[PDB]
This record gives C-alpha cells, structure tokens and sequence, in this order.
C-alpha cells in the first residue's frame, strides 16, 4: 500500500580524501516476493553519480528523465554537468510534481571537475535538500545505514578504506531489512577514474 | 472512558537547596468559558506535603476527598499518627499512582495530571508526577499541560540537574516560579491573572500563598502595532 | 475585436530578402554608437547617452542595463524596443534558467534565450 | 516464516526458518521455530509466537499429566485435540496460530496433525506453514517420496526452506532440522541460510540465476 | 524547528536551529534554516521543508526581478504581500510557515506568516515546534529599546530553550543581523554547543575484509578520438 | 474574539480585543484587529485570519480603486463589496465581519456581515466568540445619540466582560473612533479595564 | 485473468498462460487466448482487470503494427518492451489506470537472443530468465531456481514448465483450465497445440 | 475516546560475556516532543542477581517490574529462600506477560544475569511473553539504528579475514567487559546523534558473579 | 432553558423560563423547572428531563428518610447527594442541576453542579442554554446582600435577557422565594418582563 | 468447506462430500472426509466455517452415540434431524453461533424407508428427495428437477449424480478436489471407493 516500501531496496553515499563512494542493493521485489536480484540503483550522467531508491516504476522514469535532461544540458552547455548543479535539476524536477509527487529517495554523488571537491547530496521524495559532508542514506532501511555510518564513518579516508567501511554499512543495514538484500554494488568515484565492485552477500 | 468537562490548566513546580515550590492558577473552565473563577487546585496534606492537580475539576474533587480520607484513616489506632507515622509526600504519592493506574486499567481513567510536592521525614525533597495514564516520572523542575512546555524551559534554567538544587535559594526559586506562572498568563488562553503558590521548607514548614496575581506585566508596546503588515494608521 | 493578424507580417521578397529585417537593421543604422571590448581580465561596452532636451534628467535612462550580476547590455536603435527586451531577458533568465539550475545562465545561454525572441518576431503572427 | 513437516518411511522430517520480523525490520535471525514439547512429540511455530509459544509448552504439561495419570505414552491424535479443543475456546478472541503436532507412536507410528487458531485439525502427510509455503511446497511436491532415505529426506526439508528463505523476504536467518523416531526425536543442527545457499548452489548447480 | 526574530535599536536579528528531522530520525544535523529572500530581506522557514525552501526561492526570484524593473531596493512588505497571496491560493497545502524579516528604505520590519496565508505583525515573534520554549525565553527577557549586542543574545537564548528543551530542535544557533545602513551579516553557526565526543574505539577495517565478486573499470569519459 | 462597533452622536466607533489563538496557545496577544479598508471606513475581523486578512485586502484595493474613478464610497458602498466577496464565496470562507464608516451626508453606520454572507444595518453590532456572553448587557445598555466618551465607556465595558468569559478573547481592548474631526486610535490596559 | 507464465532457454521464449475466464460465479470460457502477437518475433501475454487488459494489448499492438509499417523495420523486444513500460508508467496516474500485467518474449534477430520482460501495471520493467505474475510465481519459481540452466532446450524448457503447470494444479484454488503454451524463436511465433 | 496507553520512547541494550552480563539503558524519559525526566531509571536490581528493564510505555513497564520483583519475594517465602535462576525468572516473566494476552502490556522486556553454569545471559520478550535467550538485544526507540551495529562488531557479520577474498570469515574471539563497555557507549553516542528521543544520560548495570554494578555516563542534551 | 438562583439579606430566591423544546417545537410553554426536594431545598433543573427528574425524586427520597432518620439536612447535604447521584452516573446522564436551600444557621446557599458532577458554592449561579447570554448582565449588576424587592428584579432583569436571546428558553418566569419566613411562589407573564 | 450433495432413491440415500480443505492461498488437504455417522443407519455430512463444522458434528455424534447406549436403542432419522435442528437454531441466538449446515441421510428400519434432511446454520429443516448447501443447487438442481425419479435404484442415482459432479467441474470456478461418496440404506452406511 504505502508506495516507498513495495519493491524495497537502499543506497548510501559516502565522502572521503579526494574521493566519494555510493552504493545500493540489487533487490527488487513485490512486498513478500523476491522478483529481481540484478536491479541496479544507481546511475550516472558523466561523472555526476545518482542512486534512487523507492517506488521501482518511478526509479526507472526518473532515470530516463535525467538522461534526458542532462543531455539536453550538455549539448547546450558544450559541457558535462557538475554535482552542485544536477543537484539543484533533482530537486527543480521533484518539487514540479508537488501534489503528485514522484516516490522516490535520491541520492547524488561526486567530485566537481574544476575545484575537485568532493560532493554528496540527499533529498525526499518532493525534492528538499540534504547536504551533509559526512555521508547520505535512502531506502527501506534508512534507519539501519544511519545507525551503521553514524558508528563508521570517519572523515578523510583514503579510497580503499572508504570501500570497506560503505561496504560494511550496506551489508549490514542490509541484512536487518527483509525488502533489501540479493545482491549489492559499491563505487568508488576519484578525479578521473571511477571503480564498481559487486559484493559477496547472503541471498535470503 | 469519558471526556473532561470543567477543567484546570498547568500546575508548575521545583526543587531548591531546603525544599519544594509548587504553584497553580484559580480558573475552573468550562470549554472556552472562563466559568469558576475561585478554585483551588493546590491541596495540602498534613504539614509535610501538597498535592497540585490539573485536568477535570469533578475528578479532582473525588481525589481531594480520598486524600482527606487518608488522613483520617492513618489515625485510626496510630499513637504517633502527628509524629513518626505522619503520612509522607512518598506513602501519598504512590497511592494516588497507585489508584490512577488501576483506574485506566479498567478504561475509567481519573482525567488529570497530578504533582505531589513535599519533604520527607530525613529532610529530602519530594518532587513526582502522576497521570490519567498511571505515568510517572521524577524531575528537578515538573510542570502539567501548557506548563510543561512553556515553564520547565523557564526553570531549567535555575535547575538544570540535581548539582544545581543545593545552589539554588528559595528566594530565587520562587522568583523563577512567579515568572513562569506570567508567562503562561500572557500564553494559555485557559489561564488566569489569580493563583495560589506553597512552599514546603524542611526549616520553616509548609508556607500556603493565596490570593496572589500576576504583576509587572508588559503591555505598553502594543500601542504602536498596527495592522497586520501594510497599514500604517 | 481579438488579434485578426494570425499571418506572417515578414515575408521573403522574390530577390531573397526579407524586407522588414533589412528595414529594422536601417533603423539600427540611425541609431547612437555603441562598441564593445574585450579584455584578457575583463570586458567593457560603452554607448553615448544622446539627451533629447537638457531639460530631461539622463541619468534616468539607462542606456546600458544589468541583465544578471555577471551579464550587462548595451544597445543601438529604437530605445522602447531595448527597455522591453531587456525586461524579457532579465526575466527568462530565471525562469528559463534560475529557477531549473540554481544559478544564473552562462552569458552565450542567455543571448541564446534574446536572440530566440528575437527570431519569433521575425516570423509570428 | 517457513515451516514445514513430512511423514516417510523413516518417521517424519521437521523443518523450519529462523526469522521474526515486525514490518520490514528484521527483528530476529535465531528464532526457535520448533518447540520441543517433550522427548517425543515436536510443534512448529506459525502465526503468533507468544500464542504458539506459551500454548505448546502449556500441551507438554497436559501430555506429562496424561501419562502420569494413565501409565501411557499420550497419541499423537490425543495431543493435538487437547491444543485444538482449547484454542477452539478462544475462537473469536484473537489467538493466531499455525502449527504441526509431530510424533511417533507404536500404535500410530509417524503422524502429523495440523492444528489452527480457527479451530481446524488435520491429519496429513506433508503440511507447510507461513509465508513462503508456496514456495517450500514446490520441492516438496516434486520430490516427495514414501521411500525416502532418512538422509535424503533430512535434506529434502532443508532444502524446501532454503527455496522458501532465498524468495520470500519474511523467510530466512537459518534451518533447523528435527527428525521425529518413535523412541523420540533428533536433533539436526542449526544451517545459516547465508552458508547454506552458496554451498547448495554450487554443490546441486541450482540457483543459476544468482551470480556467485 | 525553532525559530525566532527579535527587533532592535536600527534593526532586526533572525535566528534558528539546524535539526531537520524525518519523524523520529534526524536527517541533516547541520540543516541551513536561515533563507535570503534578497540582500537584505531573509526569512526562517518551519514546517514542510520543501515548501519553505520553494517559497523563498520563489518569492525572492519574483523580488529580484521587480526590484529591476523598479529601479528600487526591495521591501519586506512586497516579499510579504507576494508570499501571503502565495499561499492562501493554496489553501494551506503549501506548508511553509515562515518569520520574515529584514531593512528597506521605509525602515526595519518584522513579519510571520502562517500557512494558510494569514500574517502578523511584531517586536518578537517565533515559529516552529520549539516556539513555546522560544516565546518563554523572549516573554521573560525582553524589553523596548534593546541594543544589537542585546538583541543577538536574547535571540540565541530563545533558540537554545527550543535546542535543548523541544525534541524536534537541536545542533546549532544560526544568526542573521540586519542593520539599517548596513551589509545583512548572515552568522552561520554562530552557536556550537553540540559537538559529538570522540568515540571509544575506531572502526576503520583492515583492507580486503569485504567480500568481492567482480571488479571493473567504469567508463565516465566520452567517446575517444582515433 | 470580541469585536463591537457602536454608533453615537458625533459618528462611530470600532471596538475589538488583541488575542488570537491556536488552539489554547495565545500566537498573537497585541493583534490589532481593526483594520482600514478607507480614510473612514474600517472593519473588524472575527473567523479565520487567512480569510478576513484575504478578503479585507481585496475590499481595499477595490474600494481604492473605486475612489480613483467616482470619488469618496459610501459605508453601504464598502458593505456591499464585503457582502460580494463573501456570499459568493460562502463555501470556501470563514469571516465574520462588521464593517463601520463616517459619512458627513450619512454620518456614523454599521453594518454586520456574519457568516452566510447576509448583510444587515443596524445602530450598534456585535460579533466574534466573546460576543455571545454580552448580548444581555449591551442590549439593556445601548442608547442611541451617546456621547463620545459614553460610548467609549459602553464599548470598554461590554469588551470588558466578553474578555472576562471567553478565553479566545483576551490582551488590549483598542478602539478607533470615526467622526468628521479624523481618525483617533484608542488603547486600553488590562490593569484598566479588568478593575471596572 | 489468472496464471501467466514465462521461461526464457537457449534458443526461444516459451510463454504459457490459463485458458479460464470466469465472471464471478460461473467459468464463461476455457479457451480463451490470453495473448497478442505485436511483430513476427514478439509476443505478449497479458493478465488483469477485465475488459482492460484486451483493450490495452491490442492498443500496444496496433501502435507497434503501425511503427513496423511506417519504417518496414521490426523493433527490438527491448525496444518494444521500453515502449510498454512508458506506456503503463503513463497510465497509472491517469484519471483511471490500466490494470494490466504483462510478459514480453521476443527473439532478438540482430543479437540472435531470445529474451522475456516481465512488466507490471505501474510499469515495473525487469529482464529476467523466468518470470510470472499474480500468484504464479509463489508456487513456480521454486521448482524454477533449482531446475533452470541458461543452456536448457527448448523441449527441456516445455518438460520445466510441465511441473510448474502441475505444481499449480495441485496447490491452486482455482480450476484454470490449463494453459495454451507459445513459442517465440528465430523462425517467429508458433502455438504447441498438445499440452 | 480514552486510550490506555502512551509512548515514553527510550532505549535499552542487553549484551551476554563469557562470564558477565550487562544491562543498560537511555535515562531520558518522553512524551511526544517533551521531556519529562533527564534522569529516570529504567533499568533495575530485582535481587537474585537479575537485572530488568521494561522500555516501551512506562506505566506498564513500572507495573511489570513491581509484579516481578514481588515474585521473587513470593518465591523465596515459597521455596525455602531459592535463588531464582535466570531461565526459571524468563518463563516466570512469560507467564506474566500473556496473563494479559488481551490487554497487554505495551513494553518490550529484556533481563540479564548469570546462568547456573555461570555464563553470561541475556533474555527478551515480546509484549505478550514470547521470549528467547540471546547474546545480543537492543530494544525501544533507537533499537533498528543499534542492532545492526552490534551484529557488525560483536558478531563480525560480513567481517572476512584479508587475504581469503570471503572463503575464511573473521573468528568469533571473545569479549572483555572493558571491550563491551565501548560498544555499548558507542551505540548510544551514535543513537543520541540520529535519534531525537534518545539522551541526557546512559546508566549501564554489570552483572558478575561478584554482584551488580553500575555505571552512568552524560549523553547529549538537545 | 434559563434558570438561576441567588442569595440575598434574607434567604434565596430561585428562577427559571417555563419553555420545554424538542427541537424547534415547543412541547410544554408552562413547564415548571423549579422542582422541591425538601420543605425549603429547591432545586432548577436543566439538560435532559428524564434524567434531572429522574435525579430529583431519588434526592427527595433520599432526604425524605434523612429526615426521618436525623431531622432537617442542610442544603450542603442536599447538593452532596444530587452530586454523588451525578458523579458517580456521569457516562449516563445529561444533568446541570443549581441546588438553592435556607437553614436557619447558614441562610440562603447556593450550590451548582455542572455536567461533570462538581460542586460549587456560589453567592449566585446560573445555569441552561440561555444563561450564555447574561453572563456580563448578571456579572455587572449582581450585589451581595440585596433586598427581596431587589433581588426579584435582579432576576426578572436577567431571565429577562436570557428569554430574549435564547430561542431555547420562554413562556412565563417562575420564582420561588426561600426565607424564615417560610415558601413564596411568584410568576411574572410576557406581557410584563417584555417591556423591561 | 464446500460442495455437499444429497439425493434420496429408491432403497438408499445418498452423499456426496468435497475433499478438497483450502486454507486461503494454498491447498492443504484433497482426501478430507466431510462426514460423520451418527448411528449404524444414519450419516451427516456437513459445511461450513472451519472448526465449527467438525466440533459440531463430533458434538451431534457424541450425543447420538450417547443416546443409543442409555436406551440400546437406535433414533430414527426424524428424530435426529429434529434434535440437530434445535441445536442449531438454539445456537444461532447464542454469543458466538456455529456457521455449520449439515445434510442428514438415514435409513428408517420401521418404516423401510430412505430419508433426506437439509438443514442450514439458522435451522430451517426441510425433508427432501435431492439436496444441497452453498452453491452447489444452482449448478446441479436444474439436472436433478429433469433427471430424478422416486423409484431410482442406487446406481442410477450414483449416474445422476456423475452427471451433477461433472457440471459443477465444468462451471465451478473452484477446484473441489471431486468428491467421496457414501451410500445409506437397510445394510448400513459404506463408502464408494472409486468415483
Ligand atoms: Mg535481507
Ligand atoms: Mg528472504
Ligand atoms: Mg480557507
Ligand atoms: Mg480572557
Ligand atoms: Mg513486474
Ligand atoms: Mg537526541
């Protein structure tokens, strides 16, 4: 019934020195039943990162509304979007359909190709951002991964302390949420290369 | 199960170095009418002990007579009923937490938040809550209904914790306690400018205050509000 | 009532030409120099401010116009057709723009945006 | 939940999840599914835990009566009456309840007898219960034999569970496995599912769809 | 949420926590209540977050624009007037409650303004589900002819009776001080008294201590040349 | 709310308390709740703020405009604009409002707007919760051609008990008095007031 | 309608679904034919409210016969599917939603792949091995994760399917009257007429 | 219409050493976006060296513990001075609990101690008596922001040793009382910062065979 | 309904309307609302019939044998049982009863028991639908220690206003006078109180 | 449960019983024996809410059984019908009614004669040649108002009743799992075994 937990699922963004990290389940499923164990989460257009958990439907409409208009920007712009920016295109766009809203948990991710900085950024479902420095949780076990990177998180790791501490919040936010699971990927996002991992985890 | 007819509004009290202040204003309502305007909902027990009640004034009254009742039935067949078997502030609280517990057990609750304020016998101060649900909790600062929100805030910041009630002085404690009860005059729409205000010291006993107002208030500055944004006449 | 000139009011002549265009650059030629240039550190444009009566106070016409906090516009020709232009540009800049992104247009977005009014009234009914 | 019970050959193969959830939080991994109402007779716990819980501790007390009082191992059929007769009192009242009465006896041998908070009570072969019964009763089906090896059947019902914990997400934690005698029951250890799955999918070849 | 406005001498201060909460879960710690509707004009936000950032954002556009068109600062009666027409069209859906405030031509002003469009007028005022513990302090302390050093001191202390007292605030003070005459100063985090203690223990894992299936390369670039 | 306007000799005068609640929290206790529609046409507001602020704004710009054309409205004029707004718009509005004004051809008038959107004249109206508990005393105490200061006493002491009883009334009685002199804001105390 | 079903195996997409209509109390029809072809190498099967689900096949249908001839060019089942879902994702907040559940399987000709998408009423898009809707799934997928080999046969895929429509018989309720079993491969669309 | 019952949120964990057991518990005390009390115990010595806490709505919970603690009174006065072992005081508490299966009280209950063999224990009930023995139990408001945290680092859950690539999982080593301590602090640390009901003060009850200990540390107060 | 009692030098004086309404129409127009519990304990009665005439008849019979039993009960004790009857039945009735009563020691008492079943001494008291309309009249002009002649137009005065208003309240006013000198009945018709 | 059926011939009475027991989405049981004997020559057979319907029958037969020994004696049909009856419509005013209805089929051995009862929840009794509880008289009665006469012998009955099973698998949106049968005459009660 309530539309934000039928198909389930989670993602988590992360900041680190010179690098971000996101990473989200692969479970889709229909309340009860588990239907998919290969829906990815997250997308990116250029090197902005962008994960959505929630409603499936509106994941994948959302998706191709931002490929769409990141496109268009581009071809316009002569340039690759940046984080600050798409960030505000996110939250323009959800707050267009504010009494029919898209349901949806967003989650940018990336690094600004001019000052390097890296950038995360969190918004609900009508498009009010959230932009903390430390990290950025979404889905049906928002609760769990805010309990899990609240304890975790430190600031200014290096990349590949990073990967095993998102890793770590995931699975174990994972694992105590019945709509979340089968599966999980994890990106780590520098200046000028960006490495996808897929984890090892209990299919139940 | 019922619903609340003639009602009082917050009861507000303290903690200090040598004792307790509680407080409640004189207005029985009546819906949004201002209908008895000469209550007491402060209720003193023995010389040790003040019961502050809020909430249905009927019920009130019922507990106000059980209280009465208690008194009686402790010197029954008790030598040292006005000695070492006096009623405590904590035999008269867990009774009453006791009977409103029981009472929304059986879905007849008794509609009211209660304060009981005293001292012990070893010099301690008694500061407890009660409710219509049987909740209880101990604070250095309590209050009931409006109060709770507006002048706990007020008297934290006399008592923030218990290190603070040694260095706090009755004379700065009720200060703090008169203020709170103007402010809430100024605020709750089911308040009055009357009240009644006691003080249980373990030195100089209980001291009962009625008939006191609320003074001092600020009202000059209204003169130069105008309208609600453009008028300037 | 209700606007009965629903067709083109500029038309190709059988030479290739589009009349009112050329016409509208002849009013331009009347018009007060204004120039423009650019620096390494800067740009500067720049235009006389042509008093009609010294009577007349010129500081109230704005000849050069803030169109965002990094964009500014200078002009020659017809004044009243500028005043209106530069109210649509300020305008679409943030609705267009703001409103979507967050920031002000770059400078070749928002000349894009002038230019594209520009064009619809060059073929609109 | 998952819980399942099977009558072969042997006697009969207990099978259950380990999982309790409230909503979508994951409140437990290591719930005890199976109670053990004495050395006998097994009861599965579906439904209400408390209802399932403190009701089947409660039938070992009146089967512990019964043959003290009558010098006799209790039937299995006596037994679960005793627990439907009395839920059947509270009908109405909001008892929840899904359990399988399991036991061994000389003049039964290996019965199994569904028992439910409506006041229903079934004898039968193969009964499943919870949320992903659909799903065990699939292997089961398929599979099911009366001449089934007591290792094979073992893993016939850890297997059933483990189809049912991979799809429905109410299912999971780990298997436990009991193997109901008729000098008793046996225990067969504790399986977490996350172990479990991996070493099956690689072992039987299932599973081709997840990537491992 | 709390937030307060507070007048003074030659002006008017705004102040507001920096808790934003999803029912019982805080969200953003560091949450920026304090919105500028222009240079000069800046309002705090209660209620639907969304909205309130929307409105302001909105509303400030719209200033912007007629403060062009007129040639003229802009007043804080206009952004009041454009955000309470706003909001009563909506009937109250819009759930921005916000505390306008700021300095013009005409003078320094002080407004709030309810979700359903409905506005007042005031020397003191506060908003949000800490306002009653906010309005105690400002009842108990405030005065006619209140310095800026005053004004900024009784705004925070409002502020801190909602942080500590009110669940639904917390973290940190932000200020804002609009003068007459003078540049707005915006004070972010002008207040701290919230900073975590250091944990007990790190948590940093030693490095392969995740499970990994597959590792590849992902392609940001765009089409290569030759 | 308590809100009054009494007619007298000399022109009329608009009466009202300053509190306004939310529930039994007090958001506002100095609301000035006599609000200018013209020079000398003012009204007072009972019913949901959003709606009388709403509505008072659009008889002012209208009554503004009117005033640009054709000259000084009448009150009957301003009344008949209030009425238009609010019972074409019944379903979706709560105001209750009593409008007031000072002509020199009609001098002091009064006229009521409850909720249907009805209009009635009348030499003195009332209106607003606080007024239910008044109806007795300001019915046995009003005379027509008072005097000014008659008639402010009248008004401070019929306020005076409506505050007393209804706790959705309470703060500063303000008054503002309409007669061919000008416009004159009055602001009474509650030390004054409660003693009477 | 009721049981749909879907597997996709090496070399084809075998699609089966129920043949019963019942119109509350009594079974109208146990020959009804609860799918659309939409190009030579594409078939979709369909199942929910009714009056709906035909009305929006054949609208699917009608819009992907129109592109094949404006073009003289068949859409990849990607493609089709794409289009599908945007369709539904559309409808479910119109003024009044299509309530329809649908599989696609088609057979890729430039990739040489047979592939099935499983797509929902509200437009829930997902490629999958197998797949279903309604309550089919509960009962099938479990006797589908233990016996599926991407190298399966297409007669071997028949035999898996067989068991799935015999676990059904077994455990289900309601009396489907069996399904009408389709397969989609490199030659196009054919129905197995003994089943 | 009445409703009998409220929410005073809060937060309680229960964690089972080798040799040791402790209990602890938030000492913030709520009702909606109020506070009541910044220190009101929640855990409790019932004698026996069994340590309880009822969190959830605190009427009830007060109630529960009063019943159980005059039980173990009845207990000693029926069996020759007893000692109440923790397993027979779990079922005892079931008991209690589903005596009011159809007017239940609204808590979730969680008690500590030693077993006879001397072994740390940890029991939790639902709130009409279900009950379990566990190593590892958070409960009330925060319980879902904790639980996962301690399956990480009590558990080693998803902890593999580097090096095998997941074929080795880290290896279950025991903990001090010193090392749970930490783990518990950090639990609440981190619950105070994302969970507005949780606060003020943590008080924490260490059962040994040596008796019942306690520890209170300040936790943040907005 | 409107129904009152007030104290004064000599006793007590009881009054009421005589309008008994189901909905719009008037079933009784000559009710008598002022009901004897005892020789001289009156009581006004208000809310629902059934119930306050049910309250009443039990208050006599209970008094009735009080009187048999310990002689004469003082008009505390008459209101102590019309609230433990009302208390103690609160989820049942619908009851707002004004008990007033002379004794020789203690005079004229008035007591009001609201719907909840509380108690309240008061110098006067008023009760019933139309009571909301005089209470600033009778706030205004009640003096402690009146005259009869005083007294009986301070009420005709009030109930008055209350009938006025109140389309709930009418018909005829009833008094009863309680002092030492014993029970006086009074009735004053429209044509009267009308005019006042 | 679901479909009973009873039709009284010539010499016999007979039932037909469901075996199908649904527990909501899945299947449990398709061998259940919806019946009980009351007495040698006397059967009921019974449907309704779960739990109910067994603890009611057992209840009857325990009475019945009861009877039988005190009196060595056993009741006719008649008269345990009439019993049932007033157990039923004592029940339906009861806190908590049992949502039971039976079909009585009994051999009166003074009087040689079958006999039909129908009975319902609320206990409306009526003696009939052919009966049936839920929806299964609006599938079957059209065939039984045709087909029936009073001087059938059993296996023309057993026929007419085929022929009734077979509609009801035909446009029954349920699958009942067929039915056990058991025929009721001067010999006593015993069971069809293939049907
Ligand atoms: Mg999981
Ligand atoms: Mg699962
Ligand atoms: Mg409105
Ligand atoms: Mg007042
Ligand atoms: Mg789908
Ligand atoms: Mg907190």
């Amino acid at each position: 019934s309530d539309p934000s937990s039928i198909n389930g699922g989670i993602v988590v963004a992360m900041t680190g020195k010179d690098c971000v990290a996101i990473a989200c389940d692969l479970r889709l499923g229909s309340q009860s039943l588990g239907v998919s164990n290969k829906f990815e989460k997250i997308f990116h257009y250029g090197h902005v990162f962008l994960g959505i958990t929630g409603l499936a439907t509106d994941v994948t409409t959302l998706n191709e509304m931002f490929r769409y208009k990141t496109n268009l920007y581009k071809l316009k712009e002569e340039r690759a979007i940046e984080p600050e920016t798409f960030t505000q295109l996110v939250s323009s766009s959800l707050y267009e359909r504010r009494f029919g809203p898209y349901f949806v948990g967003p989650v940018v991710a990336g690094i600004n190709s001019k000052s390097g900085k890296p950038f995360i950024a969190g918004f609900d479902l009508i498009g009010c951002i959230d932009e903390a420095k430390d990290f950025i949780v979404s889905g049906t076990a928002s609760d769990q991964l805010f309990g899990m990177c609240e304890s975790l998180y430190e600031p200014n790791l290096e990349p590949e302390d990073l990967f095993e501490t998102i890793s770590q919040a995931l699975l174990n936010a994972a694992d105590r949420d019945a709509l979340s699971g089968w599966g999980a990927v994890v990106y780590i996002i520098k200046k000028d290369e960006v490495v996808k991992r897929y984890l090892k985890m209990r299919q139940d | 199960t019922q619903q609340p007819i003639v009602t009082g509004t917050s009861v507000i009290s303290m903690k200090y170095d040598n004792g307790v202040i509680i407080a409640a204003d004189n207005l029985g309502s009546y819906g949004s009418l201002l209908r008895f305007n000469g209550v007491e909902r402060l209720i003193p027990v023995g010389d040790n002990t003040v019961v502050g009640i809020s909430g249905d004034i009927s019920d009130m009254q019922h507990i106000e007579r059980l209280l009465k009742d208690l008194v009686t039935e402790n010197a029954y067949d008790n030598p040292l009923a006005d000695a070492e078997e006096a009623l405590e502030p904590s035999y008269i609280f867990e009774y009453l937490a006791t009977v409103m517990y029981q009472r929304r057990s059986k879905m007849n609750p008794l509609w009211n938040a209660i304060i009981v304020a005293g001292v012990q016998s070893n010099g301690d101060q008694f500061l407890r809550y009660v409710n219509l649900l049987g909740v209880t909790y101990s604070s250095p600062t309590l209050a009931t209904g409006f109060g709770a929100h507006m002048a706990n805030p007020l008297l934290r910041k006399v008592v923030d914790r218990e290190s603070d009630i040694p260095k706090t002085t009755v004379q700065v404690a009720e200060e703090a306690i008169v203020n709170a009860m103007r402010v809430l005059y100024y605020r709750d729409a089911r308040s009055s400018r009357n009240f009644s205000l006691a003080i249980i010291d373990k030195n100089t006993g209980l001291t009962f205050k009625k008939n006191l107002q609320v003074e001092n208030m600020k009202w000059d500055f209204a003169k130069d509000i105008k309208g609600y944004g453009t008028q300037k006449i | 009532m209700t606007d009965r000139y629903s067709f083109s009011l500029t038309t190709f002549s059988p030479s290739g030409k589009l009349g009112q265009i050329d016409y509208a650059l002849t009013a331009v030629k009347q018009g007060v120099t204004s120039l423009g240039i650019k620096a390494t550190n800067g740009v500067v444009i720049a235009t006389e401010k042509k008093s009609s009566s010294p009577l007349a106070m010129s500081e109230t016409l704005s000849k050069v116009s803030l169109l965002t906090p990094d964009i500014g516009a200078v002009y020659s020709g017809m004044g009243p057709d500028y005043r209106v232009l530069v109210d649509k540009s300020r305008k679409v800049a943030h609705t267009s723009y703001k409103r979507i992104y967050g920031e002000y247009p770059p400078t070749k977005l928002l000349v894009s945006e002038v230019a594209k009014i520009m064009q619809e009234a060059t073929q609109s009914g | 939940t998952t819980t399942l019970a099977f009558r072969f050959q042997g006697g009969i193969i207990v099978a259950v999840d380990s999982r309790a959830t409230a909503g979508n939080w994951v409140a437990s991994q290591t719930v005890k599914k199976v109670i053990e109402i004495n050395p006998f007779l097994l009861g599965t716990m579906a439904g209400g835990t408390a209802d399932c819980q403190f009701w089947e501790t409660w039938l070992g007390s009146q089967c512990r009566l019964h043959e003290l009082r009558e010098k006799e191992r209790i039937s299995v059929a006596a037994a679960s009456k005793i627990l439907s007769n009395l839920v059947y009192q509270y009908k109405g009242a909001g008892l929840s309840m899904g359990t399988m009465i399991c036991g061994y006896t000389r003049k039964e041998g290996p019965t199994i007898y569904y028992v439910d908070s409506d006041g229903t009570r079934l004898k039968g072969d193969i009964f499943c219960v919870g949320s992903g019964q659909t799903f065990a009763y699939g292997v089961l089906d398929s599979n099911y034999k009366w001449d089934l090896s007591v290792e094979d059947a073992l893993y016939l019902g850890k297997r059933s569970i483990l189809a049912a914990a991979h799809r429905d997400a109410y299912s999971g934690g780990s298997v436990n496995l009991y193997h109901v005698t008729e000098d008793g029951w046996i225990y067969h250890g504790n399986h977490d599912v996350g172990e479990l799955f991996w070493k099956v999918k690689e072992e039987e070849g299932s599973f081709n769809n997840v990537i491992g | 949420t709390t937030i307060v406005g507070v007048k003074f001498n030659n002006g008017v201060v705004i102040a507001a926590d920096t808790r934003s909460t999803q029912g019982p879960i805080v969200a953003d710690k560091n949450c920026a209540k304090l919105h500028r509707i222009s240079p000069k004009i800046w309002c705090a936000g209660a209620g639907t977050a969304a909205d309130t950032e929307a409105v302001t954002q909105l509303i400030g556009s719209n200033i912007e624009l007629h403060s062009l068109y007129t040639s003229r600062e802009p007043r804080v009666v206009s952004a009041l007037q454009m955000l309470k027409q706003h909001l009563f069209k909506y009937q109250g859906h819009i759930g921005a409650y916000l505390i306008v405030a700021g300095v013009d031509p005409t003078g320094s002003h002080l407004f709030s303004i309810h979700a359903h469009g409905s506005t007042d007028v005031g020397y003191y005022l506060s908003l949000g589900s800490g306002s009653l513990a906010a309005m105690a302090v400002l009842e108990s302390h405030w005065k006619q002819d209140l310095t800026k050093e005053e004004a900024i001191k009784l705004a925070s202390d409002a502020i801190q009776a909602g942080i500590w007292n009110d669940l639904g605030s917390g973290s940190n003070v932000d200020v804002c001080v609009m003068e007459i005459g003078k540049d707005a100063e915006y004070l972010r985090n002008y207040l701290t008294p919230n900073v975590r203690e250091e944990k007990q223990k790190s948590y940093k894992f030693p490095r392969g201590t995740t499970a990994v299936l597959k590792e590849s390369i992902v392609n940001i670039c765009d089409i290569q040349e030759e | 709310t308590s809100i009054m306007a009494v007619t007298f000799k000399d022109g009329v005068i608009l009466g009202a308390d300053s509190r306004t609640t939310t529930g039994a929290y007090i958001a506002n206790r100095v609301t000035d709740k006599l609000t200018r529609v013209h020079d000398k046409i003012w009204c007072c507001r009972s019913g949901s703020a959003a709606d009388t602020q709403a509505i008072a704004d659009i008889v002012q710009y209208h009554l503004e405009l009117y005033t640009s054309q054709y000259g000084t409205p009448s009150t009957e004029t301003a009344a008949s604009v209030f009425k238009e707004l609010c019972y074409e718009n019944k379903d979706n509005l709560t105001a209750g409002i009593i409008v007031a004004g000072y002509d020199d051809k009609n001098k002091g008038e009064v006229y009521t707007i409850p909720l249907g959107g009805s209009v009635h004249k009348l030499p003195y109206a009332i209106a607003g919760s606080g007024s239910t508990f008044i109806y007795g005393y300001c019915d046995k105490n009003f005379r027509e051609n008072m005097s000014k200061e008659e008639t402010v006493d009248f008004i401070k002491h019929s306020l005076s008990q409506a505050i007393k009883w209804d706790g959705s009334s309470g703060g500063v009685i303000r008054m503002v008095v309409l007669t061919a002199a000008g416009v004159e804001r009055l602001i009474f105390y509650p030390d004054e007031y409660e003693q009477l | 309608m009721d049981i749909i079903l879907g597997i996709r195996v090496q070399d084809s997409v075998i699609l089966a679904s129920s043949k019963a209509v019942t119109r509350g109390i009594s079974v109208l029809k146990d020959s009804d034919d609860k799918t659309r072809q939409l190009s030579p190498h594409t078939l979709m099967s369909f199942a929910g409210e009714a009056g709906d689900t035909v009305q929006f096949a054949e609208y699917i249908q009608a819009n992907i016969q129109l592109y094949s001839i404006r073009e003289d060019y068949e859409l990849s089942p990607q493609a089709v599917s794409s289009f599908v879902r945007q369709e539904l994702a559309k409808s479910i907040r119109s003024r009044r939603p299509y309530q329809v559940n649908v599989l696609i399987g088609g057979y890729d000709k430039k990739k040489n792949k047979p592939e099935l998408y499983q797509i929902d009423y509200l437009g829930t898009k997902v490629e999958l091995p197998y797949g279903a809707h309604g309550y089919s799934g509960f009962y099938t997928f479990s006797l589908l994760d233990h016996h599926y080999r991407p190298d399966m046969t297409t007669e071997e895929g028949l035999d898996l399917l067989k068991l799935c429509v015999q676990e059904l018989e077994k455990r289900m309720p309601m009396d489907f009257k069996g399904v009408i079993v389709k397969i989609v491969d490199k030659d196009g669309i054919r129905q197995v007429d003994d089943f | 219409q009445f409703n009998p019952y409220g929410d005073n949120g809060g937060t309680i964990l229960g964690i089972a050493g080798e040799d040791f057991a402790v209990l602890a518990g938030d000492t913030r005390n709520i009702t909606d976006y109020s506070i009541n009390s910044r220190y009101e115990p929640k855990v409790f010595d019932c004698g026996d060296n069994i340590v309880m806490s009822a969190n959830g709505f605190a009427a009830d919970g007060d109630a529960l513990v009063k019943r159980f603690k005059n039980s173990v009174k009845w207990y000693h006065f029926d069996h020759n001075d007893k000692k109440l072992s923790i397993n027979s005081a779990a079922r005892n508490i079931q008991h209690l609990l589903y005596g009011k299966r159809f007017f239940p009280y609204y808590v979730h209950t969680i008690i500590a101690g030693l077993d006879e063999d001397g072994k740390g224990a940890v029991y939790s009930f639902d709130p009409v008596g279900s009950y379990e023995r566990e190593q590892c139990r958070a409960g009330g408001a925060a319980a879902s922001l904790i639980m996962p945290f301690l399956d990480n680092q009590v558990n080693f859950k998803n902890q593999y040793e580097p090096g095998t690539n997941g074929k080795v999982k880290k290896p279950l080593k025991y903990l001090s009382v010193e090392e749970v301590i930490k783990l518990v602090r950090d639990s609440f640390t981190s619950a105070t910062e994302r969970h507005i009901q949780v606060g003020d003060g943590l008080e924490i009850l260490i059962v040994t065979k040596d008796g019942v200990r306690k520890e209170f540390y300040e936790l943040k107060r907005d």
